[PDB]
């Protein structure tokens, strides 16, 4: 009942980008043997 | 620094264990060799000489 005669206004919350602290866990156990490197690490959290 | 008939210590690596290297003393030459121990570890960081 009506054809487009609507309105616009300010919507508010604007993003922006900011820098979040993550954490990185503690360095494993190394063995450097002839070709090998044994890492043995133990990640407290899905560490890639 | 060449101050009288004295020594200085050359630090150097090389690659073959028993080395008959090649210094110069800036008018001097000399080939002086070694026999070189292999390493212990494998795994190092850096690149080498």
């Amino acid at each position: 009942e009506l054809g487009d005669r609507k309105g616009k206004v300010h919507i508010p919350f604007p993003l922006a980008n900011v820098t979040c602290r993550v954490p990185k866990a503690r360095n494993p156990t190394v063995t450097y043997g002839k070709n090998q490197v044994i890492m043995l690490l133990y990640p407290d959290h899905p560490t890639l | 620094e060449v101050e009288g008939n004295s020594q200085l210590q050359i630090s150097f690596s090389t690659a073959l264990a028993s080395a008959e290297f090649r210094v110069q003393v800036c008018s001097t030459q000399v080939h002086c060799a070694a026999e070189c121990h292999p390493p212990k570890d494998h795994i190092v960081n850096y690149p080498a000489s």
